[PDB]
RNA sequence: UAUGAGUAGCGCAAGAUAAGUGAGAAUCUUAUCCACCGUAAGACUAAGGUUUCCAGGGGAAGGCUCGUCCGCCCUGGGUUAGUCGGGACCUAAGGCGAGGCCGAAAGGCGUAGUCGAUGGACAACUGGUUGAUAUUCCAGUACUAGAUAUGAUCGUGAUGG
RNA sequence: AGCAGUAAGUACGCAUUGAUCCCUAGGUCUCCGAAUGGGGAAACCCAGCUGUUACUAGCAGUUAUUCAUGAGUGAAUACAUAGCUCAUGUAAAGGUAACGCAGAGAACUGAAACAUCUAAGUACCUGCAGGAAGAGAAAGUAAAAACGAUUUCGUAAGUAGCGGCGAGCGAACGCGAAGAAGGGCAAACCAAGAAGCUUGCUUCUUGGGGUUGUAGGACUGCAACGUGGACUUAAGCAUUAUAGUCGAAUAACCUGGGAAGGUUAAUCAAAGAGGGUAAUAAUCCCGUAGACAAAAUAGCGCUUAUACCUAGCAGUAUCCUGAGUAGGGCUGGACACGCGAAAUCCAGUUUGAAUCCGGGAGGACCAUCUCCCAACCCUAAAUACUCCUUAGUGACCGAUAGUGAACCAGUACCGUGAGGGAAAGGUGAAAAGAACCCCGAGAGGGGAGUGAAAUAGCACCUGAAACCGUGUGCCUACAAGAAGUUCGAGCCCGUUAAUGGGUGAGAGCGUGCCUUUUGUAGAAUGAACCGGCGAGUUACGUUAUGAUGCGAGGUUAAGUUGA
């Protein structure tokens, strides 16, 4: 439903680490204040922490791989 | 009176660190009857 | 079975011939929630999502054997399924083969 | 599971009352006296112990008895360095030891070398500070070493001596 | 079709669009560890170099050693050499279930002691290897026609033998079965080179030559046969693991908390294996029998030319054919073989041939005969054993068993260490886990209600046994007993309906049980009690006795077939 449009859709397009992944390895691979709102609490949305990781994940095995 | 142990921690190890009984050739064997068998742990 | 579903029979155990409709079976449980059917009663205590308790019309899951799949025209058997299309087609033995 | 047996012991020293606490106080807490040690039965510091510390809560067992108390239990915090001790220095005693030596083998010896502190090298010390950290947190003074920023000037001067 | 391992336990969520999941491949792979930049006690410290990107940073990689291969260097001392430096190659070090091989190698025992023997060349230990290893192609056995590498099993058969000839240990031949493959090289020579180029070289390099027993090759003759063997390459084919898929055949009544149980009937058929289901199922489900399915996945197998080296053959110019080699001396050892008549082989040490008219074996040895050709190398197969992967099978075993370990077991725990080494499963179908109310500081109880059941309440099925009880009819406070009988006053009660039982005053007569002993009651042992465990087997052989079968004829072993 939601998670296989908003994984599927990303990255699979061969732009390149430094270039592409500027998003995820490079923008929200900033995992503070989501984590650091981690512990801090007055969050009460769980999924992101490794539903993000998830994707930073898929970036770097995928597309921090395959050059 | 006085007993046998009182050890400190180099008392402790140097006899049965893990480069001493893995050292002399046999005393890894003896390890590695330890492994085959494969208690608690291994090196102390 | 496959995804229970319809109003299903319950030939044997405590209450012979129930009829009652399903979505909810989980079948790793192996044994199916159904409402109707075994009654449970739950004396719980006056806390926190029910600050009296003392009944809870939550009902038992009964095997798998209790559970019995009618087509729509409340006819039970046998499940030969896929059979048919793309994917599945389920039925039973001598029913109206609707799911 | 007896038995012995409700007997031995209750593990080397004296507390006392009043008041609180609680439900229940001898044994918890306070007050007030007494008492003891005091080249210690003080404080501080090795090894060691490995969180036992403190805060709050509780009392299944533990506490040799009770027990609200606790080194018991749950929960939570608590240890801060350029200068303090070590390492990024050196080295004894010793160990390992490429080379080499011999050896059925494994091995055992050993030159270079290598680590190996209890040693020898070297800058920070006063005051305050918590429930708890203090030479570590900070006020004041430093000094050591380096850096980049900057008028040298030929200077550095080695594993050698 | 729900997911959100363990499991409660929570939350954002997530998902037939295809999740969770299963499989396959790729990814990243903290540190230590062969562990290896250097040191270092295991979870460390400190680096150097190359770019990076910024910093008195960080990132990413390179930097252990030995061996081999090159390259350079170049001491005494000229070249050289040692030595040094760099580069390349996991090579390769290391972890290892069991089997093997090889070295090193005991003792205890037993021999009624024991020095010979045995145990056994076994325990251990070290190394070397693979899926098996070794193993092997007669310098063989044998003894007459006798075959033709090995290996395993049966046989011979404890037969031959050896042995303080004690105690023991112990064949081979031949036969039977499985399995059944041999092929290169050096040599001699021939050609090429280079060279002792000291010329004719007589050493090296390359390629032919051919691998031999009745000799064979080289020299003169002269034939192309698939080949793990004269290429165990590559390309297709086929199919298996590696995801799984489909997959038949039933209803009612009685009982109960519940039918599959009893009863009534019906079906199926490559599925009445097995397991669940509240209580025993073919027809409820998983399944089952059969029938399909895989891209990648690891393979196996078939066809194809290729992946390459071999043949016969007559004759015999001379050469070759495996030199410190056989042998001989001594010291050993193995071979059944313990020095012996001792074979035969392999060691140390010493001496040392012949070489085809040859040489060796035929259990000292000398002749005749038989066989073979060492002293060069490789060889599948039949065999050994499983940590492992499933498919499984049980006159296995049921929680002291069965693995030490059904359970977070090698756990707890002991010990510094090497080591050792425990205990424990079951509620109920389903937690439906006892709301509430009351006692109680709380726990715990008691009511209620729960469930088929609450003696069913969380270590919970079932619940003895020792122990403690509480009630109960009789008797005992003038008694000094292996604690009993037998009779029995008297009392009480009424039963596997029985010449009833529970008692029992009183009265007669009465030294517990076990091993040992000549004899124990014992002051001879030993036993706290209770429950559980807990000990004469089988493997192979002989003898005896029977049973059966056939009988001077009984008898198949191993093996093969097959469930």
């Amino acid at each position: 439903k939601l998670s296989e449009t908003k994984s599927l859709l990303k990255d699979l397009r061969a732009l390149s680490v430094e270039e592409l992944t500027t998003r995820e390895a490079e923008l929200k691979k900033e995992l503070f204040d989501l984590r650091f709102q981690a512990a801090a609490g007055r969050l009460e949305n769980t999924a992101k922490l490794d539903e993000v990781k998830k994707t930073i994940a898929r970036v770097k095995t995928v597309q921090a791989e395959l050059n | 009176m006085k007993r046998t142990y009182q050890p400190h921690k180099k008392s402790r190890k140097t006899t049965h660190g893990f480069r001493s009984r893995m050292a002399t050739k046999n005393g890894r064997r003896v390890l590695a009857a330890r492994r085959r068998k494969g208690r608690a742990s291994l090196t102390v | 079975f496959v995804k229970t579903g319809d109003t299903v029979k319950v030939i044997a155990g405590k209450d012979r011939g129930t009829t009652g409709k399903v979505i909810k079976a989980l079948p790793k449980v192996n044994k199916v929630v159904v409402e109707g059917v075994a009654i449970m009663k739950k004396h719980q205590k006056p806390n926190s999502e029910n600050p009296s308790g003392a009944i809870l019309e939550i009902e038992a899951p009964i095997h798998v054997s209790n559970v019995q799949v009618l087509d729509k025209n409340g006819v039970a058997g046998r499940v030969g399924y896929k059979v048919v299309d793309d994917k599945k087609v389920r039925f039973n033995k001598k029913s109206g083969e609707i799911l």
